[PDB]
RNA sequence: GAUUACCCCUUCUACCUUUUGCAUAAUGGUUUAACCAGAAAAAAUCUAACAAAGAGAACUUUAGCUAGAUACCCCGAAACCA
RNA sequence: ACAUAAUCCCAAAAAA
């Protein structure tokens, strides 16, 4: 004949381990501890995806406001980024909108003047 | 300098900047989208979520607002209490001969995401019908964007 | 004057003595001297060069050395599905290897 | 069995409201031989000379007077150990010169527009004995320093880090310690403090001085404009020039701190 | 440290926390005249207490002053229960439980320095420019 | 996830059972501990013994025969009879 | 022309 033994009071123990710095009986009672467990897992899962599209839409407003500064929009210097060859993220791109405000003045120079090249060209 | 293991980019926090906003015949509403730009701070390259960075935005000749259309007469503002058959219709004409500065408020009110940060904004918007402003012996910048 | 560059299908900013992780392993034995290929290039006189779809191999130059192949804190990934009795539990370590910038190159052309 | 992972939780759970203080000898797991040590540090280190000198770096007055002690009480028999701390001072003492020497080359060399009190100051902060030390149990030098009293406090571990100073400046001579120090030190600062805490007394002041030394022209603080907050902090723009040519300009909530970042900017603009 | 229990002594444990956290970080003196009129079934138990400790603090401690004594920590916990039976209507059974109290009382010396008292101006000068800062 | 050694903001419709479909205002649960509900080899697949024979006086057999190993859970009536 | 507080999801806007 076997027993329960420490295994299920060792699982318990565990799962409870996990449940630290949970509000009440979630940090307390070893089924709502689980119930917990499951759902954190899932928003870990969710927002670890959803954590680039946060990214990239903070990247995107940070990239427009640097662009609006310059007198242009956001999709115009993305399609003048997208004919002048540049493959450059919008994370860094971002980062030199902030820091270093002189390589996306000569990006939107360059932006400005493409533009005004084909609407030259075009006419 | 120095960055280590794919961290975003804030430090602490910056002081807002105050702004001035002229009035004369700009459309209603109009001016709330650029406001409450300014409002949340999306025309900062510095701006986050959470760190709440937006300025302080102070627009005049609130009065003076121009909106098109048959929308004077016919813009109705509801306001409800919790008495039955409450239910009251203000429209922008009279409103604005009697608490125009409601009005563009209004506007604004709307255009902010909720909870906490729309108040925590709203209160750094003031409004006023006449021009006078004690604030402007205090030295501010002035934005000029007019429709 | 700092630089960029380009690895594992990520670009990143790179800086002299700045210590960088990068996905994996780069299959290069620990202490060795390796060079990377440059993106975009910004000198502090405000002087930029960009090149497309790539910088100069003579004109400018990226040298950095491995610190070590670390591993990140383990993720716990699990899948759950409503009354389908489904639960997929599983922990995942990813590699990574750390990069110490040491000599960003650049001659006049 | 359930009796080993009982007794182990009650062990791992009794350690945690009893904290046992750090011991030198039980340190390692492993037994700790001097030849060891040395043999390691030599494969590790790009060249490692003396042994004995090297083994003596490590030795502290404290261990050997504790070995003294013990020796007079317990009265078994009678040994002298006197040698190694009168041969470690000396080390010491030489290795704190040429410390100096050497680090006042590197100053000189690398900053010859650094005034003298800045090359003063940036000594006395290079020279600190926090950092010196902090540097050390980075290094984990006190796994192999040798204290009897207590493993950790400062005044051990940092006359220690002198001593494999000297000894790396008899053994090894001067060429390896310039390649071995000059590339920690540097590494170790890293921060603005290093003309901070010369700044922290009149940087207007200072200014004037290293202004009227170099091209003797009186530096003049002019405002250019103020935009004003009265709610936080209000931002007066600050110019600072000389002879019409402006060295600087900056913002301040106070006209004071103002002048003091656009005087501390500029202290470092003129560094250059 | 001065300590001194009381168990098994059968009283409500929610009220006599009342007169327990009354006389916590008060003096001995203040104590001991607040228990005594006090009104509660707490009251005299906790003066017993209170009697006993400072009996205690004088004998076993030998304190040379009486007036560097101040209550630093007082606490109720519950003891077992004794289970009665409550007859009801219908022929139903309710249970009756009656509780238990477990009184502990912990003494320090010295002079007792309680400050409740905060700046507000200050607080929020300081605290607001430190998250301002962060 | 970010963020500070704490929190506000942003991203998400309890579990189980029963169902075409339940966060469902369908079902069960105060919490905790412990107790508590898939144990049958004929033919077959498979691992070995020997082979026109296997198998401990019994049966099978135009490659069989012998042995071992693999799949079919509990609680509940209203009532009947002595 | 239906019966609790409005707009056929906020505020507004215009006619690549």
């Amino acid at each position: 004949l076997r027993s329960r033994v420490t295994d299920r009071y060792w699982r318990v123990q565990e799962v409870l381990k996990h449940a630290r710095h949970f509000r009440g009986r979630k940090n307390r009672c070893y089924r709502l501890a689980v119930r917990a467990v499951t759902r954190a897992f899932v928003k870990c899962t969710r927002a670890r995806r959803l954590k680039k599209r946060s990214l990239r839409t903070l990247w995107i407003n940070r990239i427009t406001a640097a662009s609006q500064e310059h007198g242009l929009k956001y999709p115009a210097f993305i399609i003048n980024l997208i004919k002048c060859q540049v493959e450059l993220n919008r994370k860094v791109l971002a980062d030199l909108a902030i820091y270093e405000p002189k390589t996306f003045k000569s990006l939107a120079a360059l932006a400005k003047r493409r533009r005004x090249x084909x609407x030259x060209x075009x006419x | 300098m120095s960055s280590f293991s794919k961290a975003p980019q804030q430090w602490a926090t910056f002081a807002r900047v105050w702004y001035l906003l002229d009035g004369k015949m700009q459309p209603p509403g109009k001016l709330a989208a650029m406001a409450s730009v300014k409002l949340q701070g999306l025309h900062k390259p510095v701006y986050h979520q959470l760190s709440d960075c937006g300025d302080h935005v102070v627009i005049m000749n609130t009065r003076h607002i121009a909106f098109s259309g048959n929308k004077w007469e016919q813009k109705v503002y509801s306001s409800h209490t919790g008495y039955p058959g409450g239910f009251r219709q203000v429209t922008a004409a009279q409103l604005h001969q009697k608490d125009p500065v409601a009005i563009v408020k209004l506007a604004i009110y709307g255009m902010l995401p909720k909870n906490l940060h729309r108040r925590t904004m709203m209160q750094r918007l003031h409004l006023f019908p006449d021009e006078d402003i004690p604030e402007d012996i205090l030295k501010n910048l002035v934005e000029e964007l007019p429709q | 004057l700092f630089a960029v560059v380009h690895f594992a299908g990520h670009q990143w900013k790179v800086t002299a003595e700045d210590l960088i992780l990068i996905e994996n392993e780069l299959d290069v034995a620990c202490g060795e001297r390796i060079r990377l290929e440059k993106v975009l290039l910004v000198g502090a006189d405000n002087f930029t060069l960009l090149g497309k779809p790539l910088l100069g191999k003579e004109l400018v130059r990226v040298e950095a050395t491995v610190i070590e192949k670390t591993e990140s804190w383990p993720k716990i990934n699990m899948k759950f599905q409503k009354r389908k009795n489904y639960q997929r539990k599983r922990i995942t370590v990813n590699p990574q290897t750390v990069l110490r910038i040491n000599s960003i190159e650049x001659x006049x052309x | 069995x359930x009796x080993x992972x009982x007794x182990x939780x009650x062990x791992x759970x009794x350690x945690x409201x009893x904290x046992x203080x750090x011991x030198x000898x039980x340190x390692x797991x492993x037994x700790x031989d001097y030849h060891a040590e040395i043999q390691a540090f030599g494969h590790r280190l790009q060249e490692t000379f003396s042994l004995d000198l090297l083994k003596t770096a490590f030795v502290n007055s404290c261990y050997i007077k504790s070995e003294e002690a013990k020796r007079q009480k317990l009265g078994i028999d009678k040994e002298a150990a006197l040698l190694n701390l009168k041969d470690n001072q000396e080390l010491s003492e030489q290795g704190i010169s040429f410390s100096q020497t050497c680090l006042t080359q590197f100053f000189e060399d690398a900053f010859p527009d650094l005034p003298t009190e800045g090359v003063t100051s940036l000594v006395d902060f290079l020279t600190s004995e926090e950092v010196v030390c902090h540097v050390a149990r980075n290094l984990a030098v006190e796994q192999l320093a040798l204290s009897a009293e207590f493993p950790v406090p400062p005044p051990v571990l940092r006359q220690t880090f002198f001593a494999v100073i000297g000894a790396l400046l008899q053994s090894s001579g001067p060429e390896r310690t310039a390649l071995f120090i000059r590339d920690f030190l540097i590494t170790q600062m890293t921060g603005k403090e290093l003309f901070e805490m010369w700044t922290i007394t009149n940087p207007m002041g200072l200014l004037v001085e290293e202004l009227k030394k170099r091209k003797i022209s009186a530096p003049e603080s002019r405002l250019t404009r103020q935009s004003g907050s009265t709610t936080a902090l209000p931002v007066y723009f600050v110019g600072l020039y000389c002879d019409r040519k402006l060295i600087a300009e900056g913002p301040g909530e106070t006209v004071l701190v103002a002048e003091e970042e656009a005087a501390r900017v500029a202290l470092r603009k003129l560094f250059g | 440290e001065i300590y001194h229990c009381r168990r098994q002594i059968k009283y409500s444990k929610d009220k006599m926390w009342y007169l327990a956290k009354l006389i916590r970080g008060m003096s001995i003196d203040q104590a001991l005249a607040q228990l005594e009129f006090s009104d509660k079934k707490g009251a005299q138990i906790i003066k017993e207490v209170l009697l006993e400790a400072q009996d205690m603090a004088v004998r076993d401690h030998n304190v040379e002053f009486r007036s560097n004594l101040y209550v630093a920590e007082s606490t109720s916990g519950r003891g077992q229960y004794l289970k009665r039976i409550r007859y009801h209507g219908r022929g139903r059974f309710g249970i009756m439980e009656k509780v238990f109290c477990h009184y502990f009382v912990k003494l320090v010396e010295g002079x007792x320095x309680x400050x409740x008292x905060x700046x507000x101006x200050x607080x929020x000068x300081x605290x607001x420019x430190x998250x301002x800062x962060x």
